[PDB]
């Protein structure tokens, strides 16, 4: 494994800045100097398979311009392609390729690292149980991870217990999970995009963080998972077509119909603004998750609105204003914004079939409609839902669908 | 002077379906209305009930005005066909009539025994005959001494026992004084008990009157038949002398089409002269002189 | 008199009709069902709009069972032609069949709520009776006159027609247009208008339906939830007090009773 | 070639025998009366002749054959009583749906509402059709193809005497040709003059049967002889009841004589010999007395 | 064959029938009303539709065939009929025939113009998906409709009034279409312990409005088995009517 000064670096300038020129290397690299390397564009540093490529073990470090090929893949061992010590702080990897089995940037112990704009293609073959994280990131407070293009990694942007870090802007395509949280107190993650993920956004045991203006196009099964997450905010996400499939291990999640929406135990959050569009699932709501403000979402075009397998009531309206439903069949008559009857999206008979599946057999009866009429007619026998008082008549995300 | 209809021209729709009737009836006798089932004869019957209007005419009946109350205690209608509450039992349908006309009560437990019912009182008209209807039809119609019954066609769905026994219920009142109007169309049989006639056809009221009258202001033969008559060479010829045609259809059923103006000298030739075995003088029947009449109006 | 005398026969061939009988038990059945439901929430605005909502179904049903063969069952059954000479008015063998059926009706719901409340007062502990007997005192002497619409509706299409297998079909069709068909084209207007059409002229259209009426009366002080209402919640832009509203309800009777005579009297 | 040999039948519902020991014989041409009550005594003679119910001790030979052979039903017509076809279907139609069934000619349908009268009233619904007009209907229903036995239930009901004179035109053209047919009726003055031999049954069994010639002999019925103004009422009453009739009272200038009808022979001579025939009515004792005297001579 | 000529007469005399006229009109209506927003607003639609012809062909076959025996005994025709050369199968079985091929004419009403409205509003439809998913769908239409024909010949020759048949033919609409589900869904959500869930797709086959829909939905047993479970139910209700009529 020999070090960054082994190379044949051109100095542009003199205050520790260097610039590799074009060709290729060969073998693992390691940074002890805070040395502000750039490259040229044809700078491919391509290891032979084995260990971290690109140690980071100095402060300071404005790695620019790489590109990245064929590191190791023991993920025991953590074989990464950018490997950034505690000590080597606010470290910059700015705008570089990367190609090869194992983690691409792991960093842990770090402060204010800057991972901006890269492009970590990961792998092709492996089974998306053993291909590495993209932006693995280990307990940071500071960084400021932006507009990266993670493609064909294990499980994405995974994140354990870092505190104050911003995820601004960055492309995640056909990984396992798209962002994954893990105890992240006090997080921001903006504009985030991820495509065709077995679950988009893995929220776990993190609370009063931001979740904003993201979106997740044509995921499997899970929209945005939010387990055991207190003091958030969602404002303005777009989750788009959450269509059936499998994870394929079925390790931490299980196999899901599509949910746009998943909330378990996150019993403080504000849910505004925001898109779930055409899945089978616009929102699932567990028993224990309950009390929080979910007001001016937009559930449209979605199978099934609200899944609430509970009897509590639940008031769906922050400052008698609520959200926009699809099938919300009402009238304005007071010209304002709001709707004039309230509106319940769920039945009784809606909710045998979650509790009892042998109800599908029966679902398409003449007694399953006059059950539904009966509810609307006799308000003794609906139990006590998920509903809004003041629903929205107009779409409320018209800037989202951009 | 029970019914004195006098000039009764009634229109409706601008047709004239009833015209100039001067119908006096007495107040004994029992009239017989012998038209169609049109609108001659069925227009006279909703006029003497009163729930019509003359339109250029009087009806006065019982010396009053048809629609009073207080004549109208004193009528008594058997309509055509009444299939009347079939959830009510017997007596709880004709005491809901003996509030409505007036009657006392007490008349209402010796009606449905003078009527032959009281085996079926207390029991649901749902399980009636059609008989059973006419004969509570009936008792509904003697309720509280009618001084007018209207019977019309009160024989239909009945068995000839009864219908024998209700001629004789009409007979009854007849010596107590009250008129009785048969609108029927079972004409054989129901000239042996009533008075008069009035055979109206087309509006017109054609004839009127007794049956010796209308025999005699209609020249009909009389039609002797002799079934099984012992010798009928000369039985051809010895009654043909006066001008009676012994016209036969059968291996014996001759029978002699008689002008009725030779009745002296066919009864002197029979008894004086040859021993017979079954004469049969026969009127002209109600069909034959209602066969007549409403031939002659077209 | 002559319009109890024939109001004693209504009272006793209306109470052996089998299958009023078993409509006015499934009434109580009902009833008692609705309000131990209501009894087992505990709520109080949503055992009285299902109270209202199940006389709307009911109560338009036993008054249509009744008296669709009042007048065309009597003309064609032959007893009509014979009770006009018999000493009466065409005005007294209406008004008595009206009386007639509507003690019936008067004892249908008196049975009806009348279990309905003593599955409360024996049910739900604490319940304020004088709340109780105001509210379902209510509920008898409004039901009645919906009742009595609908009787009076029946009387309007028993004498027009001449048949009385066209009468059920009518008869059917008048339940069907102001129970279940009326809610629905207002609910259709409103929905395809978006609220739209006119925005003071919509609340007057109930008035232009006795069950909605009827429904505005017992939710007069039982607010509680929008939806509970649906179409009418239309009723709060109602500019007109409570009292008004009795007197459209029996501007109903009145005015299709004495379309009901006048019908009658040119029969 | 008797049409109907009832032969001894006995029929039994459970243990009541309703009809015990019928023994019917009906010609070749005759015209039948079955009268009697509307209960099991009459109801279910007629059936018998029918293919609806099986002789329970007995048999029954219509026309030669069994009762129920498809060769019977094609040449036998029935008109039942109270009848009200189907009233959204048309006049017309409906024949033409029993001259289907029957194998009639289609081309005899034309020829039968014309016959029985409903060529104005044809291509228009049952529904507004009278009473008589459907018994218009009902009788043009029997008439189809060829029949040879007919059983009338009361034909006769609603309809105009001239309509009623019309039908019993029709039977007495219709038995020269040869078919004998059965009337169940029970206006019986009015059907006398055309039975042929009445067959008057009680409750059970069969109490009379023959023609009204022998039902005047063997019954003993007075003659009702009726006069107005001979000589004189009251010169007159005297003499009937030495001679052992009875003379009736009545109020004025009318002479009502119920005689024995044994000696009336000789009764006429007097009355022929002292005056005027110029207003006699001799009346044989009617079909309505035969059949109140057969019913008290049982029951 | 006299069975086809007692077939042309229920034809003339069905088709005129007022009260089945104003229900084939109020069927072929909602069959276009929910075609018009299920295509502008194809499984989602014919689930629907499948929906709608359980609530209305048991309702157009109780309508026609309630008053068929017992209509008749009223009318006194039936007596008459008997007199004639025909049997007692071939009045039973002209009349099946003949209220058949009613209801076979008003799916062709009431579902050609509601296919009509898919193949012509949603332009694109694919129409050799839908002529066999529609072909699938007016014949068991037709044969869910041929059931409630042989129960109304059950009930029909059992009473003797016409009143009490309008009352069991109200019942059998009751029971057959939504009362048997809704004990079927309180023996589930009201007993779990002793009522196995997998005994559930057996009792399916004793509802005929419920192998309607299991035909239109398309599990443990084949589609075949359900074709030959919906086709006994008219045999042998038919054979049942066959034996109830030759006891009058
Ligand atoms: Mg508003």
């Amino acid at each position: 494994a020999p070090q960054s000064i082994t190379t044949l670096p051109l100095q542009p300038d003199g205050e520790n800045r260097w610039r590799l020129p074009a060709g290729e290397y060969q073998g693992q690299f390691t940074i002890e100097q805070p040395m502000q390397l750039r490259c040229e564009p044809g700078a491919v540093i391509q290891s032979q398979g084995q260990g971290s490529s690109l140690l980071i073990s100095a402060p300071d470090v404005l790695v620019e311009g790489c590109t990245l090929y064929e590191w190791g893949s023991d993920l025991t061992a953590m074989d990464s392609a950018v490997f950034i010590l505690p000590a080597a702080e606010r470290a910059q990897i700015s705008n570089n390729r990367m190609r090869g089995p194992g983690f691409g940037v792991f960093v842990d112990g770090t402060r204010d690292v800057q991972v901006i704009g890269n492009e970590i293609d990961g792998d092709a073959g492996v089974r998306s149980q053993d291909r590495g994280n993209g932006i693995h990131l280990f307990a940071v407070s500071g960084a400021r991870v932006l507009h990266n293009h993670v493609r064909n990694a294990r499980d994405g942007i995974y994140i354990d217990t870092s505190n104050g870090n911003h995820l601004e802007g960055n492309v995640i395509e056909d990984v396992r999970y798209g962002v994954h949280y893990m105890f992240a107190n006090e997080n921001s993650l903006i504009d985030n995009v991820t495509r065709r993920t077995r679950t988009g956004y893995a929220l776990m045991q993190s609370r009063k963080l931001t979740v904003t203006g993201n979106r997740s196009e044509q995921d499997q099964n899970y929209g945005i998972l939010m387990n055991y997450i207190t003091y958030s905010t969602i404002t303005g996400n777009f989750v788009s077509d959450v269509q059936r499939g499998d994870t394929g291990g079925d390790s931490m999640i299980s196999g899901g119909e599509g949910k746009a929406l998943f909330i378990y135990n996150s019993l403080f959050n504000t849910i505004e603004n925001n898109h779930f569009e055409k899945s089978s699932l616009g929102i699932h709501l567990t028993a224990g998750s309950e009390d929080n403000r979910i007001s001016g979402n937009a559930f449209v075009g979605n199978q099934q609105q609200v899944k609430y397998v509970a009897s509590r009531t639940q008031e769906w309206s922050v400052d008698g204003r609520g959200n926009y439903w699809s099938d919300y069949l009402g009238w304005d008559r007071n010209n304002d914004g709001l709707g004039d009857i309230a509106y319940e999206p769920n039945d009784n008979v809606d909710r045998l079939l979650w509790l009892y599946p042998q109800v599908r057999l029966l679902m398409n009866s003449p007694s399953i409609e006059v059950l539904r009429w009966v509810q609307r007619a006799f308000p003794v026998i609906k139990s006590p839902g998920v509903q809004d008082s003041h629903p929205l008549m107009k779409l409320p995300t018209e800037k989202l669908l951009t | 002077n029970a019914v004195e209809i006098q000039g009764v021209s009634q229109r409706y729709g601008s047709m004239t379906v009833l015209h100039d009737l001067n119908l006096n009836l007495g107040e004994g006798e029992v009239l017989g209305l012998f038209g169609h089932n049109g609108a001659g004869k069925t227009t006279s019957m909703k006029l003497i009930l009163g729930l019509l209007s003359p339109s250029e005419g009087q009806v006065k009946v019982l010396g009053r005005a048809p629609n009073d109350p207080q004549v109208r205690r004193q009528l008594g209608y058997l309509p055509e066909n009444v299939t009347f509450y079939p959830q009510l039992s017997g007596r709880e349908t004709l005491r809901h009539f003996a509030r409505l006309k007036g009657a006392a009560l007490t008349q209402v437990d010796e009606l449905l025994e003078q009527v032959g019912l009281a085996h079926a009182a207390d029991r649901r008209v749902k399980t009636y005959s059609k008989g059973m209807r006419q004969r509570l039809g009936l008792a509904q119609a003697l309720l509280g001494e009618p001084r007018l019954l209207l019977l019309d066609e009160p024989t239909v769905g009945l068995d000839p026992i009864a219908t024998q026994d209700l001629y004789l219920l009409i007979d009854r009142l007849r010596q107590r004084g009250t008129s009785i109007i048969l609108c029927s169309h079972v004409l054989p049989g129901v000239e042996a008990h009533i008075n008069r006639a009035a055979i109206l056809a087309k509006g017109c009221l054609q004839a009127v009157g007794s049956l010796s009258q209308l025999r005699a202001e209609a020249g009909l033969p009389v039609r002797i038949r002799a079934s099984g008559i012992s010798e009928r060479d000369s039985w051809l010829q010895r009654w043909t002398d006066a001008g009676h045609s012994a016209r036969g259809l059968s291996e014996s059923s001759i029978e002699v089409v008689a002008v009725n103006g030779h009745k002296l000298v066919l009864l002197r030739q029979l008894l004086g002269e040859g021993e017979p075995e079954d004469i049969e003088i026969h009127q002209p029947s109600l069909e034959d002189l209602y066969r007549y009449y409403m031939e002659r109006a077209g | 008199n002559q319009v109890w005398n024939i109001a004693r026969k209504e009272l006793s061939d209306g109470l052996r009709n089998r299958w009023l009988l078993a409509i006015s038990l499934l009434f109580a059945v009902l009833a008692v069902g609705i309000a131990w439901l209501g009894a087992a929430a505990s709520s109080i605005p949503a055992t009285i709009a299902s109270l209202a909502s199940l006389a709307t179904f009911l109560m338009p049903l036993i008054a249509l069972l009744l008296a669709y063969d009042a007048i065309v069952g009597e003309d064609e059954g032959g007893t009509l032609m014979l009770l006009l000479t018999y000493p009466l008015g065409r005005g007294q063998i209406l008004l008595g069949k009206f009386v007639g059926h509507g003690l019936i009706l008067a004892l249908a719901v008196l049975i009806g709520f009348g279990c309905a409340a003593l599955a409360i007062a024996l049910l739900v502990e604490g319940v304020e009776l004088g709340m109780l007997f105001w509210a379902f005192g209510r509920f008898m002497i409004s039901s009645t006159l919906l009742g009595w619409v609908f009787l009076a509706f029946a009387y309007v299409l028993s004498g027009k027609v001449n048949e009385k297998s066209s009468a059920a079909g009518l008869a059917l069709g008048v339940w069907f247009l102001f129970v279940l068909v009326f809610d629905l084209v207002l609910l259709a207007l409103l929905v395809l208008s978006e609220g739209k059409f006119n925005p003071e002229l919509l609340p007057w259209l109930l008035l232009l339906n006795p069950t909605d009426i009827y429904r505005l009366i017992n939710l007069s002080g039982f607010e509680g939830s929008g939806s509970a209402m649906g179409v009418l919640s239309l009723g709060a832009d109602l500019p007109v007090p409570a009292a008004v509203l009795w007197l459209c309800l029996l501007a109903w009777i009145g005015v299709s009773l004495l379309l009901a005579y006048a019908i009658f009297r040119r029969r």
